[PDB]
């Protein structure tokens, strides 16, 4: 009655029989931009069900030695379905998200993933190792698309900050002996009411195995992790021709 | 009395502390009204 759940939005429904509640980031539900805060004068388009629905991205495989992955929003969907199309045809975009990360194993496996949302996830480089080289991450690393990317130094989140403190951000854990999914509802966060879905990623989703996967040999070894996300209250403005970047 | 022939600014100030608001509008399709056309 807290372990079972159903998420239905648009023409999509998710079920889970081993949940651990649902997190509402910073205690706020997503909402369309109100007239007091807005600044752009054109009437926006709010497609509703064609874009506020669940999209499932490519699946990753969890190994006894995985470092961890991350995805950027709204990058992941800029080229998927009607949402992506709207993001390309408009200068301005704004929305919230429902993030549902899935991973099930058996009562004989063990491990724990930390699933977190980090607003304005700016990445850094290892500075040529010595620290004398002012290198920067390439587009493919800052905006990995729907495939996401791999962390090279999870301990410092590839950004000089401690993973140990990431729990200060909206999160849940997928502890195999307890649950098989994490759900986080994220409201729009930015210093401006609307923004470009192409140039600015509002937040990043990190999935890091803090307690490594383990199991006796003979047990299923392919333990995937799947990410399903749904935009909420997607709004768009500043219509023109389509732009990919 | 015995000689009859011996007998302004249409704009003023307002206080505007803030820029004008934008009222929501919808589509208008018709003849007669044509706000986009001017005569400089
Ligand atoms: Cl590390
Ligand atoms: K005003
Ligand atoms: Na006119």
């Amino acid at each position: 009655s807290d372990r079972v759940a159903q998420l239905t939005i648009g023409n999509s429904t998710i079920t889970t029989q081993e949940a651990a509640n649902i997190v509402i980031a910073y205690g706020e539900w997503p909402e369309y931009c109100p007239d007091t805060d807005a600044t752009a004068v054109d009437k926006p388009t709010r497609p509703d069900v064609s874009v506020n629905r669940f999209f499932t991205l490519d699946t990753k495989s969890w190994a006894k030695d995985s470092k961890g992955w991350y995805w950027k929003f709204p990058d992941v969907l800029t080229e998927v379905g009607v949402f992506g199309q709207n993001a390309q045809f408009h200068y301005l975009y704004r929305s919230g998200f429902c993030v549902h990360v899935q991973c099930n194993a058996s009562k004989f496996h063990q491990g724990a993933l930390l699933v977190a949302v980090l607003p304005e996830y700016v990445l850094g480089t290892i500075a040529g190792g010595t620290g004398n080289e002012n290198s920067h991450p390439p587009y493919a690393t800052t905006q990995p698309g729907q495939v996401g990317a791999v962390l090279t130094h999870p301990y410092v989140l590839d950004a000089g900050i401690p993973l140990s403190q990431l729990t200060v951000c909206p999160h849940q854990w997928i502890n195999l002996r307890t649950n098989n999914c994490a759900t986080i509802i994220v409201p729009y966060m930015n210093t401006v009411p609307f923004d470009s879905a192409l140039n600015h990623c509002n937040f990043g989703l990190l999935v890091i195995p803090v307690v490594p996967l383990d199991f006796n040999t003979g047990a299923t070894s392919e333990i995937p992790i799947t990410v399903t996300i749904a935009p909420m209250c997607a709004e768009f403005a500043g219509l023109r021709q389509a732009v990919k970047q | 009395d015995p000689i009859a022939d011996m007998i302004r600014s249409l704009t003023a100030l307002q206080v505007l502390p803030t820029a004008a608001n934008t009222e929501a509008s919808s589509h208008r399709l018709g003849t007669g009204v044509v706000p986009a056309l001017q005569a400089a």
